[PDB]
DNA sequence: ATCTTAGGGTTAGGGTTAGGGTTAGGGTTAGGGTTAGGGTTAGGGTTAGGGTTAGGGTTAGGGTTAGGGTTAGGGTTAGGGTTAGGGTTAGGGTTAGGGTTAGGGTTAGGGTTAGGGTTAGGGTTAGGGTTAGGGTTAGGGTGAT
DNA sequence: ATCACCCTAACCCTAACCCTAACCCTAACCCTAACCCTAACCCTAACCCTAACCCTAACCCTAACCCTAACCCTAACCCTAACCCTAACCCTAACCCTAACCCTAACCCTAACCCTAACCCTAACCCTAACCCTAACCCTAAGAT
């Protein structure tokens, strides 16, 4: 009823072992140590660009809840068309 | 045959496709055979996908096609891959492939 | 004690041959709400919308790893470096 | 409440024709539904443009067919243009 | 023969406002005409989709608004959303 | 004219007709062609501005497609906006890699 | 006629791209890549011409095909 | 007599700072009509349609050269090789 | 090259979750009557294409020289793989509560429907500035004493 | 560097041709008008998202030895760069032929719209079979003896 806890530095929640797993799926054998930060940078950019458009859809719909459709329409705008979450 | 789909030898809904073409703002008018041609093209493509997916499901000893089977069918076909090249199948994973230089000597 | 390569090659097969997500759902949901907060406050996220974002991210990053690895192999290497991620993004038209 | 449209009835019908023993996941059916919708608007939108370009007010099966020839790959388009002209031909007779 | 529409009259008027001691090539005017037509379609089509997603049957300046925010880069969109809301505001005043 | 009513050079009446003719939606709001003609007019002015400057730099008075390309690719936003667009007769921005420079 | 796109004409296009050294195998690979590009564009351009019931491929058909390919061309009355 | 890679640097500036086409109009027009005949016979081409195709081609190839050169430099080189054009078109989403 | 050892591939049936069969029901597709405007014939204007002549001269092309880039191979650190252990929070199924989306009822103004009125801009013509083209020049590095 | 070597930009010459100023009339936009419904308002339902409790063992993080991929010099090799001069061929400059595009005139017939209509198909429910999970199971191949 009264407060929202401060959200801060959650790009570190995308751990080095979680980044390692995504490299394995891409067929990566050796992973430099500098990569874990560069990946965090690139992931943050991707998320900003998608969520920014998703929210622009939510705001246009006069809603406070970002729906699965908004994220889908945003992905299609970015040319990263997603199958499975409606539409 | 009372439904338009039965008159055309289709499973896909000829009546629904005709309604979506008008209700989707594509043109002023929708020809009589356009929803028929389109429902058939969509029905053909879904059958072409379902075919290769059921095959990937049978290879994996499964009865039911899950999104992995759909991805395996898409990326293993040359044309389906080109058609859905800039598309992401959720829960699809990747095709298993390891580059030759990364292999033990 | 396995040689350097043997566990890496086992992991690649383990994950390529699988479809489960590779980032934990809660740290990722925090990151999403943090980023969204910085565009508009008082925002709610459908459970599905977050999963739609997570699927999108991982699929992107894995595909980015694919191109990155091809860039390391191009410069006679086996290990992915920032210069490779940068070249893969330069050529992809992300710059 | 609101009603949610779907191509699940037809994806099921078509699945039984091709693999009568094979089933389908709820997620996989979602992927199939997204596929049908994506290709519907890809073809419809391209046909919408062809009509506009040739100062035509109507989308006829002739616009659907050239949209298919433009959008689908070589041997998929050939078989789709075939399967399509057949359904139209059959529809005109009955 | 047929009638050939063009935005040349307005590209000239607007050129005269920014650079009155500057002219334009016949080829460069074609490039400007292609630019106006491309951006017209880009915005109109995006607004057509927004109208549709929200089960609405009308493209209003609110649909043009959000299409501009989606299509135009960061500062360009800020200034376009400004000049747009400006022109609408002014239009409402004068009948 | 509706353009004079909105303080515009771009045709508010024409844009309104193209919106219903182009099959975008059933109805077109009163302020949508006004907002759009203004956004198009703003962007043309933003381009023409940087293009006249590039023409001024090259000692010319008349902006040719080279001046338009130079204006587009030298901006960060105009380049991102027209990233997957080709200006005919535009040529490239002069740029030579640092490693391909004399030792 | 793919050999009409000479080795010196290919070298000029490499210079604009900021290319210092050009391998000899390149001149053939470029010819391959150019042929693929032309096939894909002309194929769609002709599909537009054929839909319009015409025998002459117009500048607009080449423009519409380029836009379909994601290589949108400015200046040809598009 | 200029050193190896000095006339090359002069040529790069000569062409980058220019806009004229780099393929002769007739050999190109022959290639276009040859390719088009292999899709449909009895074809005419508007003068403008051919130029639209030529502009499109060169602009594409120059941009391809840009990425190709970046690939040669990535693998500690100065000369563009087929492996570079292939890596450029592969990551561009033209080749797998 | 033999021999231990830790990997996934496998089998088992436990056992849960899920899909597909099933009901009835709510809305959408189909029917068949009238409607008008896109489109389709028709002829027949006419624009714009390809055809085929010609004269250099710009440019392509083989074959001269050495230059230095690509490549190989060997040796050098040191960087990221792999092991273990102690946290360390992610993930499980809980629980409640109200901010939020939204059916569904009601009214009004916005927008389209019409046309006939002015008025803007397409289509043309044409004189004259801006670019073009050819020369000799200062300007600035290139390659080698 | 210091010396000659090329070349390309810098000015000022005069010419080709296209901007853009011009006129006129066409068709497009604009202010009369009724007229219907989409969107706005207001409600409440009702889900659903948020945050709240609970425990845990999955999964992370941190540092430890060192295996080996990365990157260094250098040395061998020839790939292609520069320079040239014979020569093919692209390029304007020029003409007519007439197939191809498209004007716009008559007239038919397609796709629209309409209400009542029945029939699919959405959804809500239910069981049993696919598949999920963890128990050992041998096989296999990693990598020291
Ligand atoms: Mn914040
Ligand atoms: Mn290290
Ligand atoms: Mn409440
Ligand atoms: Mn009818």
């Amino acid at each position: 009823k009264r407060h929202r806890k401060v959200l801060r530095d959650n790009i570190q929640g995308i751990t080095k072992p979680a980044i390692r797993r995504l490299a394995r799926r891409g067929g990566v054998k050796r992973i430099s140590g500098l990569i874990y930060e560069e990946t965090r940078g690139v992931l943050k950019v991707f998320l900003e660009n998608v969520i920014r458009d998703a929210v622009t859809y939510t705001e246009h719909a006069k809603r406070k809840t970002v729906t699965a459709m908004d994220v889908v329409y945003a992905l299609k705008r970015q040319g990263r068309t997603l199958y499975g979450f409606g539409g | 045959a009372k439904t338009r789909s039965s008159r055309a030898g289709l499973q896909f809904p000829v009546g629904r496709v005709h309604r979506l073409l008008r209700k989707g703002n594509y043109s002023e008018r929708v020809g009589a055979g356009a929803p028929v041609y389109l429902a058939a093209v969509l029905e053909y493509l879904t059958a072409e996908i379902l075919e290769l997916a059921g095959n990937a499901a049978r290879d994996n000893k499964k009865t039911r096609i899950i999104p992995r089977h759909l991805q395996l069918a898409i990326r293993n076909d040359e044309e389906l891959n080109k058609l859905l090249g800039r598309v992401t199948i959720a829960q699809g994973g990747v095709l298993p492939n390891i580059q030759a230089v990364l292999l033990p000597k | 004690r396995y040689r350097p390569g043997t566990v890496a090659l086992r992991e690649i097969r383990r994950y390529q041959k699988s479809t489960e997500l590779l980032i934990r759902k809660l740290p990722f949901q925090r990151l999403v709400r943090e980023i969204a907060q910085d565009f508009k406050t008082d925002l709610r996220f459908q459970s599905s919308a977050v999963m739609a974002l997570q699927e999108a991210c991982e699929a992107y990053l894995v595909g980015l790893f694919e191109d990155t690895n091809l860039c390391a192999i191009h410069a006679k290497r086996v290990t992915i470096m920032p210069k490779d991620i940068q070249l893969a993004r330069r050529i992809r038209g992300e710059r | 409440r609101s009603r949610k449209e779907s191509y699940s009835v037809y994806v099921y019908k078509v699945l039984k024709q091709v693999h009568p023993d094979t089933g389908i996941s709820s997620k996989a059916m979602g992927i199939m539904n997204s596929f049908v919708n994506d290709i519907f608007e890809r073809i419809a939108g391209e046909a919408s443009r062809l009509a506009h370009y040739n100062k035509r007010s109507t989308i006829t099966s002739r616009e659907i067919q050239t949209a298919v020839r433009l959008l689908l790959p070589g041997e998929l388009a050939k078989h789709a243009v075939s399967e399509g002209t057949k359904a139209v031909t059959k529809y005109t007779s009955a």
